[PDB]
């Protein structure tokens, strides 16, 4: 009882397939116009998610 | 090239109305004529 405990929910990195398909189950946010914003939408790749 | 349609190998879905073009990261797929990426 005092050694069993794992949920096993921790979202490893940006590499992490949950973050790569759009599944509706969880939502991704930001904040408009920073930095962040403007680093996804440079990249010619992560705009799929 | 003829191609097909399976979820996880090729995904057809129809363009953005508002941008009026394909999106990046895709090819135009013309039916057989509506435009999808």
């Amino acid at each position: 009882f005092l050694v069993l405990d794992r949920p096993e929910e921790r979202i490893t990195g940006i590499n992490d397939p949950r973050l790569r398909n759009p599944s509706d189950k969880f939502i991704y946010a930001t904040v408009k116009q920073s930095s962040v914003d403007i680093y996804f939408r440079r990249q010619v790749e992560l705009s799929t998610m | 090239v003829a191609t097909l349609e399976e979820r996880p190998f090729v995904i057809v879905e129809p363009a953005d109305p508002i941008s009026g073009t394909c999106i990046r990261d895709s090819v135009p797929c013309r039916s057989q004529p509506e435009k999808r990426c």
